[PDB]
């Protein structure tokens, strides 16, 4: 029930970390009056506002770990909101980002990106993008992308990757090379064939995930999926697989 | 007197390996999965149990998906993901939630239901043929 000014001089004197100013009805974050005097909180809150975009001065919240704009109406960030230096998970799910701001992979701690709901692509993002090593999670389902990049295969510590509903007419091989993957999520896209590659993961056990129904598989995976996760693997890995793989690609 | 040990339950006559309160009998004090003991070597105390090293981890070390550092005391379980008690929350609002509050799966992560009635009606229709 508090009032904007209430919750942002009671954060700086009872020294709270976390100010949550969700579904408030904010257009404009320097219209919260001494938001960015902040300076010691560690989350930030603002999902369900109305907020078109956000300014510079995010930068001096030096030492957020949490900024969540779930669900506003944003068209752009500005290129300060990579240099949170402390920032670990950052949620801009149900936006309106067609574009990311140069240099945005320099987050050198970001863990779990969301960027779930939203206009972005392969040409979205910019070059920089997969030097987020240290992401963990990244979700990407409900966009427009249909390549995703080779340089995927950097996110070693990648344990979460959701594509689901998105355009991807193939996977990237180098989804092979995230070890720690646990869980994949890819239904809803226009695939047509798994690479073989994708076999070196085992996502069969029960605490991992790999979803992949609503897409367009070639009829010998489409019978490997009705009989169960480990039988597309063992399919995958197959010799015989391999040898479709090839020719289905030139063809 | 003479102690009475902690497994057995009969008094002990030689060796008195002190540990947790209780006191014990050379062999008798052990590892809670496997049946052997430690003889001098290192215990694990947990509510009243003790453990191996190389056991200790395989229970009491799942790794909470929001701070990522592995979770001592209360382990919230939900979506094949694992949860600190103060860590667990909302996803979208980061409100914090109980495995006792109403919540929806979306992409594997936890949603409160205030925040799921906000989603695009677009959206909604569709995962209600998902899983
Ligand atoms: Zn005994
Ligand atoms: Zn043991
Ligand atoms: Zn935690
Ligand atoms: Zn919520």
């Amino acid at each position: 029930s508090k009032s904007l000014k209430k919750l942002v001089e009671e954060s700086r004197e009872k020294n709270q970390p976390e100010v949550d100013m969700s579904d408030r009805g904010i257009s404009n974050m320097l219209d919260v009056n001494g938001l960015f005097t902040l300076s010691h909180i560690t989350q930030l809150v603002l999902s369900h506002n109305k907020l078109t975009m956000v300014p510079p001065n995010i930068a001096e919240l030096k030492n957020l770990e949490v900024l969540n704009f779930f669900n506003n109406q944003i068209e752009e960030l500005p290129t300060q909101i990579s240099s949170l230096q402390k920032l670990k998970h950052l949620n801009l799910g149900m936006n309106r980002l067609n574009t990311l701001p140069r240099g945005f992979g320099s987050l050198p701690a970001l863990e779990v990106l969301d960027l779930t709901y939203n206009n972005l692509s392969e040409n979205s993002l910019p070059g920089n993008f997969f030097y987020l090593t240290t992401l963990r999670a990244l979700y990407l389902s409900d966009n427009d992308f249909e390549i995703l990049p080779p340089d995927i295969g950097k996110l070693t510590k990648l344990q979460i990757l959701s594509l689901r509903d998105n355009d991807l007419i193939s996977l990237p091989k180098e989804i092979g090379e995230l070890t720690q993957l646990k869980e994949l999520h890819i239904q809803g896209n226009r695939l047509t064939v798994l690479p073989p590659e994708l076999g070196n993961l085992d996502l069969t056990g029960q605490k991992q995930v790999f979803k992949a129904e609503n897409n367009p598989w070639v009829t010998p995976i489409a019978d490997q999926f009705q009989l169960g996760v480990s039988h597309v693997f063992e399919y995958i890995r197959s010799e015989t697989y391999k040898y479709l793989y090839g020719r289905h690609m030139q063809a | 007197g003479v102690p009475i040990c902690g497994a057995c339950r009969r008094p002990i006559e030689g060796r008195v390996v002190n540990a947790m309160g209780k006191q014990w009998h050379v062999e008798h004090f052990v590892c809670a999965k496997c049946e052997k003991p430690f003889l001098g070597h290192r215990h694990y105390e947990r509510k009243g149990l003790a453990y191996c090293e190389t056991h200790y981890n395989q229970l009491f070390g799942d790794v909470c998906f929001h701070c990522n550092r592995v979770i001592e005391g209360d382990v919230v379980s939900a979506l094949n993901k694992a949860w600190c008690v103060n860590c667990f929350a909302c996803s979208t609002c980061n409100t914090k939630l109980t495995l006792k509050n109403k919540f929806v799966e979306f992409d594997m992560k936890p949603v409160c239901k205030k925040c799921y009635e906000k989603f695009p009606l677009e959206l909604k229709k569709r995962l209600k043929k998902l899983a």
